[PDB]
Order: C-alpha cells, then structure tokens, then sequence
C-alpha cells in the first residue's frame, strides 16, 4: 500500500 | 468542513487529497502534479469519466466526500 498525503490550501 | 477526495494514480497511489467544496480543482490538479514532479500538460484528470477543466470545482462536478479521481498520462505518440 502506497500512500501519499496532499494537504490543499484554502484561500478564504 | 473538508472534504476527501480519492486520486489514484495509475502506479496504484492513493493521495489523501484534503480539499474543500468550493476550492477550485485546478489547485488539486496542480497540487498531485507537483507532488510526483511531473508537468500539468502531461497527465490527465477525468472525473467519471469525464475530464476536469481548469474551471471546474468539487461543489460544480457535484463531488461527494470520498469520490474517487483517474488520472491518466498524456501518450506521447
């Protein structure tokens, strides 16, 4: 299992 | 809230994406892009099949929570 973390950010 | 999206790629590698409802998904596209060090124009995103647009967001596809995203590889010829 390979996983990968991608963290988005948000502009408010 | 944030919502949980499902990008695999064809390698067989699942990305937590923690993204919003409203954020654009030009940002996701870029962000999983960058993140395997490839070019934007080289891979290709489709959401059920159809295939995203840089104009388009999760709250527009109408995306649910732990919706899954292809993404393919642009043939070179």
């Amino acid at each position: 299992n390979n996983r990968d973390p991608i963290v988005i950010s948000d502009s408010p | 809230d944030h919502i949980n999206l499902k990008v695999a790629g064809q390698d067989g590698s699942v990305v937590q994406f923690k993204i919003k409802r409203h954020t654009p998904l030009s940002k996701l596209m870029k962000a999983y892009c960058e993140r395997q060090g490839l070019s934007m124009r080289q891979i290709r995103f489709r959401f059920d099949g159809q295939p995203i647009n840089e104009t388009d967001t999760p709250a527009q596809l109408e995306m649910e929570d732990e919706d899954t995203i292809d993404v393919f590889q642009q043939q070179t010829g």
